[PDB]
RNA sequence: UUGACAUUGUGAAGUACUUAUUCAAUGAAGCGGAGCUGGACCACGUUCUAGCAUUCAAGGUCCCAUUCGGGGCUGAUCCGGGUU
RNA sequence: GCUUGUGACGGCCCGUGAAAAUCCACAGGAAGGAAUAGUUUUCAUGCCAGGUCGUACUGAUAACCGCAGCAGGUCUCCAAG
RNA sequence: GAUGGGGAAGCUCCGUUUCAAAGGCCUGAUUUUAUGCAGGCCACCAUCGAAAGGGAAUCCGGUUAAGAUUCCGGAACCUGG
């Protein structure tokens, strides 16, 4: 039956004044503000989210390594496999089509 | 010879980007250029 | 069962705003909230989001199309002088 | 007296139109070489939604011929454009829905919308859901075209004017009763604050000049002169007839 | 009326080698003990050699002529076939599944294509196989 | 903050010449379902890290803190 | 009458429907006659040319979208491309059709 | 709102011009005239496909004084500087 | 079960429901580069620094406004059996 | 809400990219000294405007007559170099 308070001096229930309730080794009960969640990345072209990326605030990406951020295949971390796949498809046969 | 090849580009209407050309008929002149040439004129 | 006699979709205005006046908004209802087949992949599964943006479900296509319907008598004659009009330009 | 209602519009303090969430001006590319000699292809993107236009918009990007990028253009979508539909725009363009012609391309009877006025002011004609122009004429040794206006109206416009082939799609919106007042509240809350309003004869002399008396009624002729002055034209202004 | 052969010239669909050309040295069309699908083993262009031009001095045109090759078996469905073709005589007998599961032989095998690569190349013939295709 | 599970790496943080002190705790703990055994925890001060190696055998464990660098501070519990 | 011509091979011939599985008979040389419905994207449509002409394939353009195939052919659902294995006791190949 | 005068010039006959003035657009890009090539006065690189298009441009040719490159013409016809 | 967060869906519009700073990926291939030698500080570890102003307390039938320690007025979070 | 400009006898008014020659970051060239000189890039063209919108990074325990996510102990994280 513990009742919590705000820890900032914002009093409203903003999106950035989001909060939790934890437990303390202390045995109190004491609020916990959150960071609003993060958005996957969606393809360039489907829009879709895209598989084998890191799902993070946009200045946390400059946190992380390389290997968080990419999929190692052309377009890897802007157009989903589907996609890159319609692209490759396409563009060897417009151009034999050009040819003839 | 066997190394370089012949690409001419296409300069057409909704080809390559156009090259870099002389435009100096259509330069916007300052102010106290046009009125001395148009005062001539 | 069937739960209505006449007002259809209708029914949840109640009472109000005279029947005949009802009986107008009744039908163009029932075509804006209707499904219609896909021209690009021949499915049953073209709704619409705003007035005159018409989507298809599968392979994600957008048509711009008339207020309620998909497309409209008057755009369905354009279609045929532009057609007929096009043939006499080029043979 | 004060002044009355519609003199303080044009102050434009509460007045002017609210465009937090429109999508932008919608308008033709620019007259350029490529247009006035041949065509250019673009494609379609998007066809989406604009706040206090019933008329959908087709967002279609073109290439920029003079530099390496893309350019994006905001139409006025006609019906049967889709999304991934080339358009193509110049005096060489096909006669198909959706390409941007000069009017002196197009045979007699075309339908067009977006039709320019002057060549090179990017559309001015037809621009409302389901409105149309119809080419009905030419005059090749005066470069002039004749054109019939959704008004019914004859205009003789430049042969070097451009247009888009089709109907402006969204037709049939007005159609539909909007049944209450809170359909035409948020109509409204779109477009300006012109909604609700007062009728001249409920209110006080000093407030308009229906206003007053012992009933309920106008007391003059409602009929204006042309001639009249700010502050009189209430009513029905240079009226060539009334009634049913 | 068959056209998956032992010279055919495909491009890769998926795989960290998607848009590469690629060239078929040997199929396997009824499946294997592992790869239970129609499968080849081909040979490809990694890195294509870049544009020379006639001012490139003697030095810089050896660098930018250079090719990266790989081996790798493919499936038949992540595979275009193209019209062009390509003889592989030269290291057919490199290219094989023992070459394979090895991973002293994945090496020995690529040196050996390396070498054809770069002196098929030389002297310009099959210029469409080493355009590196756009897109 | 952080866990080690191998002895071998353990001694190279000792003598990584930003590491000067050390502790070690004994945890006396119950097992599955035996009698009561001492646990001990080794925990390495580095300049960012803390690095802990818990291992439950008391034969082991005495080699290790004799091993120790004579040149570590060792804080005993 | 293609659709007759078509119905007879179904009962004495060997036939595949479907993209994946007529791609996969081009690729194995068993096909002999491939027939693609109107509304089939013209991105899928031009790599099955380009597969025919490889394999050396007569292409048949149906006159009707996928739901016209399907019936045709004597299904209840779409069909986007049509390959013939073997023609039974038909003349399809031989005909324009 | 209507007339007069000023802004206010140029040519013809019983409307014509341009330079003043006015309107509009473009980070003033292709205007006017001529000349090639083709066709029968017109054209003179782009229309199955939601790909791609950028490094004074490759190539051809003429110079440097060989070194890792640089400089002209052509590619991309001339003429008039009236941005349209 | 209560409060709250979240996911996949569904209904509604002649209403379709901000902007910018800022961060990242890809396309591209200008340059930079090895054999007695170089390059990566998007892998690990190690070193230094992080200024200025606000911060007490009331927040109301007594700390705000209504001439006042005035039954009035004044935005919001937590919520036991 | 300045500037460029146009109004107004004038206090001042209009307008915010506008009929303007509107501005600076990668480095090459120099080992006289610090930045003159060479290709290119970019033409976006003041500024103000939110202690509830957007936003790099901290937690637990203890401590005072009155201070703390700010002090103490321990354990982390971000940015710039
Ligand atoms: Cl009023
Ligand atoms: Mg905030
Ligand atoms: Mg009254
Ligand atoms: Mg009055
Ligand atoms: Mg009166
Ligand atoms: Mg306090
Ligand atoms: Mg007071
Ligand atoms: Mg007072
Ligand atoms: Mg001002
Ligand atoms: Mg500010
Ligand atoms: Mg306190
Ligand atoms: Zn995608
Ligand atoms: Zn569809």
């Amino acid at each position: 039956a513990q009742r919590v308070t705000f820890r900032r001096r914002n009093p409203y229930n903003t999106r950035s004044n989001k909060i939790k309730v934890v437990k303390t080794p202390g045995g109190i009960l004491r609020a916990q503000h959150v960071k609003k969640l993060a958005t996957r990345p969606k393809c360039g072209d489907c829009g879709s989210a895209l598989q084998g990326i890191s799902t993070l605030r946009p200045r946390q990406y400059a946190t992380v390594s390389k290997t968080h951020k990419t999929v190692s295949r052309a377009y890897g971390g802007s157009r989903c496999a589907n996609c890159v796949k319609e692209r490759i498809i396409r563009a060897f046969l417009i151009e034999e089509q050009k040819i003839v | 010879n066997p190394l370089t090849h012949s690409t001419p580009k296409n300069f057409g209407i909704g080809q390559a980007v156009q090259p870099k050309r002389n435009l100096s008929r259509y330069v916007k002149w300052p102010e106290y250029v046009r009125v001395q040439r148009q005062k001539k004129i | 069962a069937k739960r209505t006699k006449k007002v259809g979709i209708t029914g949840k205005y109640g009472v109000r705003y005279g029947s005949s006046l009802r009986r107008q908004v009744k039908k163009l209802e029932i075509q804006q909230h209707a499904r219609y087949d896909c021209s690009f992949c021949g499915k049953k599964t073209v709704k619409r989001g705003a007035a005159g943006i018409w989507t298809c479900s599968c392979c994600k296509k957008t048509v711009a199309g008339g207020a309620y319907t998909v497309s409209t008598a008057a755009a369905a004659t354009v279609r045929s002088t532009i057609r007929r009009l096009r043939e006499m330009v080029e043979a | 007296g004060r002044v009355i209602r519609n003199q303080r519009k044009g102050a434009g303090s509460i007045f002017t139109s609210h465009t937090r969430l429109r999508q932008g001006a919608a308008k033709l590319r620019t007259l350029d070489y490529a247009e006035r000699h041949g065509y250019i292809r673009g494609i379609v993107k998007q066809i989406v939604h604009d706040s206090g236009r019933g008329a959908p918009l087709a967002k279609v990007v073109f290439r920029d011929p003079y530099k390496y990028r893309l350019r994006e253009e905001i139409f006025i979508a006609n019906e049967g454009v889709h999304t991934g539909q080339f358009i193509y725009a110049g005096k060489k363009a096909s006669l198909n829905v959706g390409n941007v012609l000069p009017l002196g391309s197009v045979p007699e009877g075309t339908i067009v919308s977006n039709v320019e006025e002057k060549p090179g002011d990017r559309g001015a004609l037809a621009r409302a859901s389901g409105n149309y122009v119809i080419i009905i004429g030419h005059n090749p040794d005066e470069n002039k075209t004749r054109v019939r206006l959704p008004s019914g109206a004859k205009k003789v416009i430049s042969s070097d004017a451009r247009g888009v082939i089709g109907v402006i799609a969204g037709g049939g919106r007005v159609d539909k009763p909007l049944l209450k007042a809170g359909r035409a509240f948020h109509k409204y809350r779109l477009k300006r604050n012109s909604w609700p309003k007062t009728r001249g004869v409920a209110m006080n002399p000093v407030d308009h000049p229906h206003g007053g008396g012992n009933h309920q009624h106008i007391g003059k002729a409602s009929t204006i002169s042309r001639g009249a002055v700010s502050g009189q034209k209430a009513g029905l202004i240079a009226a060539r007839r009334t009634g049913l | 009326a068959k056209f998956l052969k032992a010279g055919k010239v495909a491009v890769v669909v998926r795989g960290r080698y998607a848009g590469k050309k690629v060239v078929i040295v040997k199929p396997h069309d009824e499946g294997s003990k592992s790869h239970p699908f129609g499968h080849a083993l081909v040979a490809g262009i990694e890195r294509y050699p870049l544009k020379v031009t006639k001012k490139h001095g003697a030095k810089k045109v050896a660098k930018r002529t250079k090719i990266k090759p790989f081996i790798k078996v493919v499936n038949y469905n992540h595979l275009l076939p193209t019209r062009y073709t390509l003889d592989v005589e030269a290291f057919k007998s490199v290219v094989s599944t023992e070459t394979f599961e090895q991973p002293s032989q994945r090496e020995e095998a690529k040196k050996v294509v390396k070498k054809a690569f770069e002196e098929r190349h030389q002297a310009g013939k099959n210029q469409w196989f080493f355009s590196k295709l756009r897109f | 903050a952080r866990e080690i599970t191998d002895i071998k790496q353990f001694l190279e943080l000792t003598r990584r010449a930003d590491v000067k002190t050390a502790t070690v705790k004994i945890n006396k703990k119950l097992n599955k379902a035996g009698k009561p055994f001492r646990q001990t925890k080794f925990k390495v001060r580095g300049s960012s890290s803390l690095y802990t190696l818990v291992i439950n055998d008391a034969g082991k464990a005495k080699k290790l803190i004799q091993s120790l660098p004579p040149t570590l501070k060792v804080n005993r519990l | 009458s293609i659709n007759q011509k078509l119905a007879l091979v179904i009962k004495s011939g060997k036939y595949t429907l479907g993209y994946k599985s007529t791609v996969k008979s081009l690729r194995q040389g068993k096909s002999k006659l491939i027939i693609i419905a109107a509304n089939t994207p013209v991105l899928r449509k031009s790599e099955l040319e380009y597969y025919a002409m490889l394999s050396k394939t007569k292409v048949y353009y149906f006159q009707g979208g996928n739901n016209e195939l399907g019936t045709a052919v004597g299904k209840l659902f779409r069909v986007g491309v049509v390959s013939i294995l073997e023609a039974g006791d038909s003349d399809i190949l031989t005909t324009l059709a």
